[PDB]
């Protein structure tokens, strides 16, 4: 019975109560799920193309307002006018700009020298920067064929080519392949094959936050498993900074002068910043390397505000608000904010004032306000996305980084009350009890204003375990080109001679589970970090020493094929046996099969090489009844060793004695049937 | 008095169809609590049983919310909102408000649905090397029939045993095993069934 | 997360003792009251019994037909769930499963299939079917235990294939019954694994 | 000021004289009139709306792109009313061509 | 507690059932709740307005 | 939705009879076992008692200082919970609550203020608060019951206003000060709703 | 015997801070059925009560997460995680195990949580007008003051002294309190309080 139902009631209080605690963390999973940044990779103003060179531009107080770029054709001579209102006419003199936005891999991607030129380089450098955000990650490209991927790509439609009327020379067809904000999320996942939702936001300054906003959704509902956000901002005609210069907004050096009494404009920059999103959950149940987690996104829109362009203060507070009570998050647990800081002298006031009223009205500790526009400028849709990059990189170096041009505090901001700290100087921000967290804010001219909250990874990572092996794992590295294969063993040995110390096996597993099998390939097994970097500095000439080089397009798998007599030496399986722990059993299982119908023990009879094997009477390897049954025990042992390492056979061939192989390794024939 | 709890057997659901199992209960199970106390279990065929619904009409984690629960003082019914590919098994209406739970119940045979065939009654005398061998197996065999409601005679019963397959998945029918088990001397002294997929019995025998 | 894998499967006379182990792992075990249930083969459940938590204390209710026969005990230190068999029989041959709750059975082992048979392990006598004029099959009459796979044209013909299932006679032994439905010289092959007895059929009218 | 997400569907057209060639009254309008992001930004703001003012540009789904991210925005809750919808007008002859 | 012996606990049981079952609304309230289409506006070829 | 909304406030005298009702709408009222809770102005709660549900049938359990004195009732049909007070005396005064279970009180009514007071309707003796040599104040004593609200400069200050809580004296009466501070001729008026003694006061040291 | 149910009885708790409410259950609350049987009710200031976590650390459905709740076999904690400007009042710990429910405990009360403060201690002499009215109340008014840890002495002796403490406003976060000293005609022929905000006693008379 059950007590009288004391039991059986409290039995199905039981499952109420654990459905309960089910049904409730789906709940919390599904609205505030914990997203993490598996990878991160962009192209922002300077020579920043990486995510670790970027924090060399943070760390260092760097400014990458440097000028207008040269590379695109620009005209620059119409863009510069003593009167500031001639129609044609730009009024920043400089500006971060990208020195590769014009060069792109045509022939990496299933793209023609034709449709490329035709692409937008703000297209163009969301291809190569998915290569980049997924090779980062640990995750082959190429493996994601077919499987729910989100790709969330913010831009502004912005002019590159000639008029779509007037059509063009070469580019006819793919003019429309380029100029369209709609396939600069489609192309990612066409390339890669992504199926999840291809989404390209358009929100100006807050393209970027807003489309993580959107790759949040998806992970929290569970539409996609994997997301990849971020936003772009190439800038390929001067015609956007001239016609800025027509509101009188543009900064006349191009500078964002955030929070500073100097703010004389906006500025502009043009850069590229993107991220791999993914759950907590699947990102660590999968081994996916969390950086940060983003925790939760907001998204409001300014109203009616003093027009269009014209921020606005509680609309901003309503936004950096709702980001808080999303994420379960709070003013007091921000440890510092990296604000919009556009640079105007009218924007940054009542951004600061919201700020103060989110954050600075009830704060324990002054809050570290910094914005990644005065070390950039203005990235516009890839401004959201930069400020991501920015507070990630300061919390895995424990560092926040500097705010430039911002010695002198805005006198048009009340800085009296002391809750807000603006970071001129490098602040150390260690890791300790409190989780580390952070507010991005992205507000764009389009009205619409974005705010997320970045937490610290969650130091789980810790714990690893240490050992040492005699496996040489291969460095196994491939690329779409021979020059690239060249290219590819020089960075790696430039990063393996720049960053010292890291474990051969940690490099080969990397560089197998991570890069792409592209269809030029370089393989080497090193056995030191000497012995391997000079192999990377042989393969970087293009000298195939200790490697092995070979194009390989159309073809993944291999067939194993099996030789009959003439290794009499038979003196190879000893060395194999003592380092492998598979052919010290593979190999045992076959000769107690062979033992059964023919006495004769491998092993005993293995460890005796050829030396050792012509005193009684002998040569090496020639009796026909000791030979095949030892040619099999090793034969049979090989071809596991491929299979145990991963190569399965596509077809079986055997020469003479390979046939008995062929009944083992295939299935025809069991290893007591085949040994028999 | 032990509450008779049993669910109507022979269910044909076909994917994407909503149907309706019901229960019958002569105790009342609708406690003084103001919950009912029975529950219901779905076990799958090569698998272990499910918990689907519990209290009636609480339904447990894990299964979808496709698995509807309601019922009233002593008619209870599930309602299966939808039937997919992997919802077919055995249902129980098991009670809760007497333990001893010693029987689960006979359990319902959730069947894939669809129209009526015509069940292939292929009688097969027994081999003479088995006759010479020291046994006698003859089988009526019984292939690509539904519902699976017929049994085999064996005139001119007793001696014969039961074997049946569950459904298959791009045939979706069932197939009969009746073999009669039988001695040396009485091989010379038919074999019909009343399938619903026919009405006269076919005799045909070895 | 929870699991209840369990443990003890084995081939046994009726009249001695078998093992049966409930792995807990992932809840404090000392909570819910461990049950047992046995599963005859393609019909219907019975339930054995079960211990009510030593938080309750309670006792040991078991089924009508195993009193003095079976017996339940528990543990939190080792978190294992016993049922212990004792002068088993020809009905205990059952796949037995162990169920999370003496009135709410909510989990579900996966299964042990506990087996009391009175015969010994050899080969079939795999016995054909001549066509009456059509299908064609083969028997496998006379075999133990139940591991068995039985193809035609030695895995080549898959289509209109209906592995018959297990027939329990009261020898202890076990009857397949393997046919093809498709006009015509057809191969089937049965192998039973334990005795290592490989026979290969030729069937004809 | 209430909660309403404007959800644009929208593919980038060309309307007027170049970014770089601004008009004589239409100077600084040539991108804050055109830009597929300010279009939902117009609505937001001549309405008063604040809520998520999200243009989006799936190419010729862009319109059931919004509509469906208008809905998920509504499902979580984000703004009490959504405005969910997409255009194609075609100003110059270059889309055709 | 007194009468037979089961009061306070069947309390606790349906406040849990109650809490269960406006937590599973609320997840389909999150994840499955239709939205309806106030009004439609249209601006299409033909003279439709 | 559920409501508990309840009725049945007023003023009485030690020794009668009051009546209390608690609304049921939005659920089966049969199933959950009503209770009533009691709330001393300002101070702890005190539970009086409950009537548990008539599947349940049960009996009616109240408390150690209600024994003899008060009687719970319930009804489906008409769904209303009674709490039935007679032979009222001093501490019956205070605000009485309807709770949704005997064990689990899930639900709480918004309470219904039972006044149970000896004195009777009259307007209050405003007397005022010379400063020292500070704050400006004026008590408002012996008044009933208890509407009261006291502003000062009539209804133009508001900072440093402090309209301090009812004291209950022995008499029955009330006593309310509501001082302001601020550096200096003051203004502070008392409305007394059923009475209609509407007192304005001037104020010096 | 009665189990004693005793709580921190006082929480100065400021918003944007975590706090924690623990709980004395002097026998044991855990029951057999592994379920603790400890309730935590909150009494909104001039509102009714509301469910907050049901036994121990189950929270009840309408209230925010904020309210997370777990404890040992005697000892308990509630886990607010967080409190704003709404979240200030009083917190029962009622333990749901021997009814009847008579006592809910004396509640703790949850304040506004800022910095120590100096009592206004005001004494003010009753007026003569009410001298010559009948009755004679000198008040002893305290203003300002947090927490409210103070009673006010009537020397040169106490007895007639009843307590009017205010609530805590929003926007200055401070107590108020009363000391009301009715009085007779003949004795009418000083105060000072104890409060944490200073140590030595402030006497100041009429």
């Amino acid at each position: 019975m059950a007590s009288t139902d004391s039991e059986k009631v409290a039995e199905y209080l039981r499952r109420a109560t654990l459905d309960l605690r089910a049904a409730r963390q789906r709940i919390r999973e599904l609205e505030g799920e914990p997203v993490a940044v598996v990878a991160m990779a962009c192209r922002l103003p300077g020579g920043v193309s990486t995510p670790e060179e970027f924090w060399e531009l943070l760390s260092e107080g760097r400014d990458a307002v440097a000028g207008l770029p040269t590379d695109r054709g620009w005209d620059l001579d119409s863009l510069f006018h003593p009167d500031p209102t001639r129609s044609g006419t730009a009024h920043q003199r400089g500006g971060g700009f990208l020195t590769e936005a014009t060069a792109f891999d045509p022939a990496f991607f299933g793209m023609s020298p034709r449709e490329a030129l035709a692409v937008d380089p703000q297209q163009r450098l969301m291809l190569e920067l998915s290569w980049e955000v997924l090779e980062r990650a640990g995750i082959p490209p190429t493996s994601l064929q077919a499987s729910p991927t989100g790709v969330f790509v913010g831009l502004i439609p912005q002019e590159y080519g000639p008029r779509l009327a007037e059509g063009g020379e070469g580019v006819e067809g793919y003019l429309m392949t380029g100029t369209t904000t709609s396939v600069a999320s489609g192309r990612i996942a066409y390339t890669l094959g992504l199926e999840g939702p291809a989404i390209s936001v358009d929100t100006a300054c807050s393209s970027s936050l807003v489309a993580v906003h959107l790759a949040c959704q998806s992970l929290r509902r569970g539409e996609s498993s994997l997301a990849m956000a971020g936003g772009v901002t190439v800038m390929p005609t001067p015609g956007m900074l001239v016609d800025f210069s027509r509101m009188n907004s543009l900064a006349p050096d191009g500078r964002c002068k955030a929070f500073s009494a100097g703010a004389n404009g906006f500025g502009m920059a043009e850069g590229a910043g993107m991220l791999l999103l993914e759950r907590l959950s699947d990102a660590r149940r999968n081994g996916h390397p969390v950086l940060a987690v983003l925790r939760g996104t907001a998204v409001n829109s300014d109203g009616a505000s003093n027009g269009l362009s014209a921020p606005n203060g509680r609309a901003q507070v309503r936004v950096i608000q709702q980001a808080l009570a999303e994420s379960g998050l709070g003013p007091a647990d921000i440890d510092a904010v990296e604000a919009h800081g556009t640079g105007t002298r009218l924007g940054d006031p009542i951004e600061a004032r919201a700020l103060f009223e989110a954050y600075g009205r009830d704060r324990e500790q002054p809050l570290h306000l910094g914005s990644v526009k005065s070390n950039l400028g203005h990235t516009q849709a890839a401004a959201g996305v930069a400020g991501v990059i920015k507070m990630v990189l300061a919390m895995r170096a424990g560092t926040l980084p500097r705010t430039l041009h911002a010695s002198e505090r805005s006198k048009e901001i009340d800085w009296s009350s002391g809750a807000i700290s603006l970071l001129d100087e490098p602040e150390p921000w260690p890791a300790g009890a409190r989780p580390r967290r952070a507010g991005v804010s992205s507000f764009g001219i389009s009205g619409t204003n974005a705010h997320a909250i970045i937490e610290e990874a969650p130091q789980v990572v810790e714990g690893e375990r240490v050992e040492a092996g005699d496996v040489v794992a291969p460095w196994v590295l491939s690329a779409s080109s021979a020059e690239g294969l060249r290219a590819q063993a020089a960075r790696l040995a430039a990063h393996l001679r720049e960053h010292p110390g890291q474990d051969p096996r940690d490099i080969a597993y990397s560089l197998a589970t991570g890069r792409a099998a592209l269809p030029h390939r370089a393989a080497f097994a090193p056995v030191d970090e000497s012995a391997a970097l000079r192999v990377l500095d042989g393969l970087a000439t293009g000298n195939a020493d200790g490697a092995a080089v070979g194009t390989s397009r159309a073809q993944q798998r291999a067939v194993f094929v099996f030789p009959g007599q003439g290794w009499q030496w038979a003196g190879m399986a000893v060395d194999l046996l003592d380092t492998s722990p598979v052919f010290a059993a593979a190999l045992r299982e076959c000769a107690d099969a062979l033992e059964p119908h023919l006495d004769f023990e491998v092993i005993p009879f293995l460890r005796a090489e050829a030396a050792r094997r012509e005193q009684d009477a002998a040569l090496s390897t020639e009796r026909v009844d000791v030979v095949q049954p030892v040619m099999f025990a090793v034969m049979v042992s090989l071809a596991s060793m491929w299979r145990a390492h991963g190569v399965e056979p596509a077809a079986v061939i055997g020469h003479s004695q390979g046939e008995i192989a062929a009944a083992c390794v295939a299935g025809a024939l069991s290893l007591d049937d085949a040994a028999r | 008095d032990v509450v008779m709890t049993q669910s109507p057997l022979s269910l044909p659901v076909t994917p994407g169809e909503p149907a309706s199992i019901s229960c019958r209960s002569s105790q009342s199970l609708l406690h003084s609590n103001g919950y009912n106390y029975l529950d219901w279990y779905l076990q799958k065929p090569g698998q272990s049983p499910q918990l689907l619904i519990y209290l009636g009409s609480n339904r447990a984690s894990g299964v979808p919310d496709r698995f509807s629960g309601s019922g009233s003082g002593t008619d209870f019914t599930l309602k299966i909102s939808r039937v997919e590919a992997e919802d077919v098994g055995v249902y129980y209406c098991m009670q809760s408000l007497q333990t001893p739970r010693l029987t689960f119940g006979p359990g319902t045979k959730v069947d894939i649905k669809r129209t009526v065939a015509a069940p292939s009654v292929f009688i097969f005398p027994p081999s003479d090397e088995q006759l010479k061998s020291g046994t006698a197996s003859v089988v009526c065999l019984l292939n690509n029939f539904y519902p699976r409601g017929a049994k085999v005679q064996w005139k001119v019963s007793g001696n014969s045993q039961e074997s049946v397959t569950e459904q298959d998945s791009k045939d979706s029918t069932y197939s009969l095993s009746s073999t009669l088990t039988l001695s040396k001397a009485d091989y010379e002294k038919a074999c019909e069934v009343t399938h619903q997929g026919l009405s006269s019995p076919v005799t045909k025998s070895f | 997360e929870v699991q209840l894998v369990q443990s003890g499967g084995g081939l046994v006379q009726p009249g001695r003792s078998l093992r049966l182990s409930c792995t807990a792992s992932g809840f404090t075990f000392g909570d819910y009251a461990m049950s047992w249930v046995r599963q005859a083969p393609g019909k219907g459940l019975e339930w054995v019994g079960f211990i009510r938590s030593k938080a309750y204390g309670g006792t040991t209710e078991y089924a009508a037909s195993v009193k003095g026969r079976f017996t339940i005990s528990r543990d939190d230190s080792k978190s294992i769930a016993y049922l212990q068999m004792n002068s088993l029989k020809t009905e205990d041959t059952a796949v037995y499963y162990c169920t999370r709750g003496g009135t709410l059975f909510d989990y579900w082992g996966q299964g042990t299939l506990v087996t009391v048979s009175s015969a010994s392990t050899k080969g079939p006598s795999v016995f054909p079917l001549a066509p009456s004029s059509a299908a064609l099959g083969c028997l496998v009459k006379d075999y133990f235990p139940e591991p068995v796979t039985v193809s035609w044209n030695s895995g080549a013909l898959t289509s209109g294939v209906h592995t018959f299932p297990a027939v329990l006679q009261s020898s202890g032994l076990y009857s397949l019954s393997s046919v093809v439905t498709v006009p015509s010289t057809y191969i089937c092959n049965v192998n039973h694994k334990p005795s290592n007895t490989k026979v290969d059929k030729k069937v004809e009218p």
